[PDB]
């Protein structure tokens, strides 16, 4: 009920950024919404005094028809001061189940700092540019902005209390408008738990870590070799030997001597079949000296497989992966790949949010307007993270499958 | 005498750290001197402007030419930002028919709408008196000058807040708000229109703004911002192609810009082999003669525009489609439209700059960029009428490395029609002779060596002067398709040629690529596998073509 200053970063003016074209559905959506807002005081319009724009545009999440407004808070993000620290709980990774929730309806009972508010604009846009577009300002805390959760830490402390006095063995972590809630428990009790905690917040998407780990790189087992089997492996030995120290493939180079054609058979040799196998030795054990750096960005790279599936690595410096996956997960996505590869995004974020209590920077193997073009209509997640397009095919996209 | 409703100002604030203008005025002429004494002093009696005293230390310069003209330019280098909605404009493809139809454009536009008393001091400027023996006589603005930064986005959202009341009252009309005119349109009878219409100016006449009082000036044909506005239908105005023997830059750029105006409606207009001049710019003066290819494109492009072609407005009940038909030479052109024949709108698209490229990928950003424009324009996607069989798309996304999508579409059969040319095989090939191919070149003296080795004993190595180890490595690969059966496993160690051919490009800048694409296509299986270097693999030869 009483307002905390927020300034800006120094040097650094307010955010101007390019609304984006919007279907006519999701205009009259926001619309609807914004009007509704704009009757409780959530937001307020402004006049051509304010230069400030903020992108804005609307989705539908999980199991709901009902359309949700959601703000590009990117820019203002990252030109907001940075706000201060609660250390990352490293056991919620390790929990065997952890639970999100949406908390962003508490953030509009905290008003926003006034002079602040300038620096929340946004603009729904018009068909056709046939009117000026209808700007508005936030008054209360909005959803999507990094300073929201920083503001409602002591609330949500003060709310979350008792919970936390009752179940100690319950990891509760939040980042921006989502609230993670980790436990051991069965997903009957979890789920009567978990309606627990949000009766408990009434008043004032399982997700199991266990089930995932990181991955190691196997070889194949045959009995019989042709040429391009050796060649393939020989290809991804050299590949690992840039991540492991050890690997030699000259045993299995001498296999391929002269020229011989692609499908013949070449029975193996006891020195390549021992270096075979302390190469597989060498790949069992864990990659040397990884660290995570909370001072350095994380990367995340993706490559399409086919057939739905996707390979992911999640590192800093290269070569030193800090999370391998692979989604493949169907839902509803069979013709389309924009739709996997914005699911993919959207679970390697969560994932990254529970692991490092922060965002990856994604290399997308997709073209910039395509995907700027479709991202939007298959996002469900309230926050958004930063991307860049790789435009030449990756070779080791085999050595991932 | 009936209050007029009182306008609020818009608060207006200097740039951080700055100071009102403070400029020297300019020597007059007494002509000068005595005309804008004279509208100066009809502007006083207006209220537009008010004397002040000697306090005001800001000053604009102004000038006479009688018309006054104060030139704003340091202010607006000293005024805050503004948000301007002017960003584009409404595009008549979009606009949909009403039965009735008028147009409003309000006189004294800025000078009807007040400006924020705090701000006053800083529009200050003098009037030089004669021979200067006497203090020049001072001014400032009361209104909203004309040629200030802040005038158009305030008189833009005062005249919305004004508008607001009656469009909500008025669901039954459309009205569109653009600078210093309103547009209204309704499909109601002409009597309840002007009446509605009558009612709409009264309304803002209770504002205090001035309408057209007698039968509104502009009546169909509408003649605005290079366009036509008929009641049924819409196009350009008129297109002007200047014809010299001698041309410059400049003229291209101009010529371009016409051309690209004119292939919105104008079907079929190309504009490569003149924008292909524009290399080497930033001389406006030059002259640059042109090809037979640009002659005959400019005679093509008069060729169309010899007839007038009209565009339809949008019907909301219809189906909206967007049909898509390839060109040549990277370039493509779309018509939307709802009924057959009867076109919304047209345009073309040309690819991007790049060393390789194939149709199925320009086809996919023509789709985008068709989808977004109409976004903007219409609010929805348009199904697709595409020269691209099915199953060839299906095979395209399902084998490509990237990611890609296009929205509802339908083949039209319109040749020529897109077509996968090539496709590597995913596993090597029983019964295929095995090409082991490499090439190296010397850095300094630029001698290069291509080749292969096959395991039925065929071999080859050809010399080459004036090369690169990428040219070689590529060199090498296309040898071994050209002495190749209609199918071959190819090894190679060029983790450049592989990228290229893993890019499936149909076509090329490189002459070598090309050929090697042109080999592919006469092939009925080719596998290619790859192999690191220098490991020493057997058959992978890198000291037969170092020699
Ligand atoms: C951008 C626009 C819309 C418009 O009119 C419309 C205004 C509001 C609407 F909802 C729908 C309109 O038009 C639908 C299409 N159309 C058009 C012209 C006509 O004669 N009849 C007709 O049906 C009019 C006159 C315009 C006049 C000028 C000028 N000068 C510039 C822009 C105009």
């Amino acid at each position: 009920i009483e307002t905390v200053p927020v300034k800006l970063k120094p040097g650094m003016d307010g955010p101007k950024v390019k609304q984006w074209p919007l279907t006519e559905e999701k205009i009259k959506a926001l619309v609807e919404i914004c009007t509704e807002m704009e009757k409780e005081g959530k937001i307020s319009k402004i006049g051509p005094e304010n230069p400030y724009n903020t992108p804005v545009f609307a989705i539908k999440k999980k199991d709901s028809t009902k359309w949700r407004k959601l703000v590009d808070f990117r820019e203002l993000n990252k030109r907001t001061q940075d706000f201060w620290g609660i250390p990352h709980p490293a056991g919620l990774k390790k929990k065997k189940s952890v639970t999100v929730l949406d908390v962003g309806d508490a953030y509009f009972s905290v008003p926003l700092d006034e002079d602040f508010r300038k620096y929340t604009a946004f603009t729904i846009p018009s068909i056709n540019n046939e009117t000026p577009g209808i700007r508005y300002q936030y008054n209360v805390l909005p959803q999507g902005w990094k300073g929201s959760p920083a503001i409602f830490q002591s609330s949500m402390t003060k709310i979350l209390e008792p919970f936390k006095k009752q179940n100690p063995d319950i990891v509760i972590y939040q980042y921006m408008d989502d609230l993670y809630v980790g436990s051991d428990l069965e997903i009957g009790q979890h789920r009567t738990k978990i309606e627990e905690l949000r009766q408990h917040l009434l008043r004032w998407y399982e997700l199991h870590p266990d089930k995932w780990t990181v991955q190691p790189i196997v070889l194949p087992e045959k009995d019989s070799w042709t040429v391009n089997d050796i060649q393939k492996l020989v290809g991804k030995l050299n590949w690992a030997s840039q991540i492991y120290p050890g690997i030699k493939v000259r045993q299995l180079s001498k296999l391929l001597r002269g020229t011989k054609a692609l499908t013949e058979v070449i029975p193996l040799t006891e020195e390549a079949e021992l270096e075979l196998a302390e190469n597989r030795e060498i790949l069992k054990e864990p990659v040397h000296g990884v660290y995570y750096d909370p001072s350095k960005d994380l990367i995340a790279e993706i490559q399409k497989q086919g057939q739905g599936q996707w390979t992911y690595q999640i590192y800093q410096e290269p070569f030193k992966n800090l999370k391998t996956g692979k989604y493949a997960r169907m839902r509803g996505a069979h013709t389309n790949d924009v739709k996997q590869l914005t699911e993919a995004v959207q679970k390697i974020t969560t994932e990254s949010i529970v692991i490092w209590g922060k965002t990856p920077k994604f290399k997308l193997p997709i073209q910039k307007e395509t995907w700027e073009t479709w991202w939007t209509e298959y996002w469900q997640a309230t926050w958004i993270p930063e991307w860049e397009f790789v435009n030449t095919p990756p070779l080791v996209k085999l050595w991932y499958q | 005498m009936v209050p007029i409703s009182p306008i609020e100002t818009v608060p207006v604030k200097l740039k951080p750290g700055m100071d009102g203008p403070k400029v020297k005025q300019w020597p007059l002429t007494e002509e000068k001197i005595k005309a804008l004494v004279e509208i100066c002093t009809e502007m006083e009696k207006e209220g537009k402007i008010s004397k002040i005293g000697p306090e005001n230390p800001y000053n604009t310069p102004v000038f006479a030419i009688w018309r006054k003209l104060v030139d704003f330019r340091e202010l607006n280098k000293r005024t805050q930002d503004f948000w301007e909605v002017q960003l584009g404009i409404p595009h008549p493809a979009g606009l949909k028919k009403k039965k009735s139809v008028t147009v409003l454009d309000v006189g004294d536009a800025y000078f009807s709408v007040p400006l924020d008393e705090d701000f006053r001091k800083y529009t200050a400027f003098t009037i030089p008196s004669i021979n200067n023996e006497t203090p020049g006589i001072r001014y400032q603005y009361n209104v909203l000058p004309q040629g200030w930064k802040g005038s158009p986005a305030i008189f833009q959202s005062s005249m919305t807040k004004i508008l607001e009341p009656f469009a909500a009252q008025n669901p039954d009309i459309v009205i569109y708000q653009y600078m210093d005119d309103l547009y209204v349109g309704s499909d109601l009878e002409i009597g309840q229109h002007r009446t509605k219409i009558e009612e709409l100016r009264q309304h803002l006449l209770r504002w205090g703004l001035t309408t057209p009082d007698k039968k509104h000036q502009k009546e169909p044909p509408f003649l605005w911002m290079g366009y036509e506005l008929h009641p049924d239908k819409w196009t350009v105005q008129p297109i002007v192609l200047p014809e010299k023997d001698s041309w410059t830059v400049n003229d291209i750029q101009k010529l371009v810009g016409k051309l690209n105006w004119a292939s919105q409606i104008y079907p079929g207009i190309k504009v490569r082999q003149l924008s292909k001049l524009l290399r080497g710019t930033k001389a406006l003066t030059e002259v640059i003669p042109l090809t037979e290819e640009a002659e005959l494109e400019l005679a093509e492009n008069r060729e169309i525009l010899k007839e007038p072609v009209h565009g339809v407005y949008y019907d909301p009940s219809k189906d909206l489609i967007a049909e898509i038909q390839k060109q040549g030479q990277g370039q493509w052109t779309y018509q939307i439209y709802q009924e057959p024949f009867k076109n919304l709108k047209t345009g073309k698209y040309a690819r991007m700059r790049g060393a390789h490229t194939n149709d199925v990928k320009q086809l996919t950003e023509a789709v985008q960029k068709i989808t977004t424009e109409s976004i903007v324009i219409w609010g929805k996607t348009p199904k697709f009428k595409l020269p691209i069989q099915k199953e060839t798309w299906e095979t395209w996304w399902t084998e490509y490395w990237q990611a890609t999508w296009i929205p509802e579409w339908e083949f039209v059969n319109t040749p020529p029609l897109v077509k996968l040319w090539y496709q590597l095989e995913k596993e090597p090939i029983v019964g295929a002779e095995t090409f082991y191919v490499d090439g190296a070149a010397n850095r300094e003296t630029k001698l290069g060596k291509a080749g292969y080795v096959t395991n039925k004993g065929r071999q080859k190595v050809v010399p080459l002067t004036n090369t690169t180890n990428q040219k070689t490595e590529l060199q090498a690969i296309y040898l071994a398709l050209q002495d190749s059966g209609l199918e071959v496993n190819i090894v190679t160690d060029s983790q450049y040629a592989l990228g290229i051919i893993q890019a499936q490009p149909d076509k090329s800048e490189s002459e070598l690529v090309n050929q090697i694409i042109e080999q592919l296509i006469k092939k009925e299986k080719v596998y290619l596998a790859w192999v690191p270097a220098h490991k020493g693999i057997g058959g992978n030869e890198q000291v037969d073509k170092l020699v």
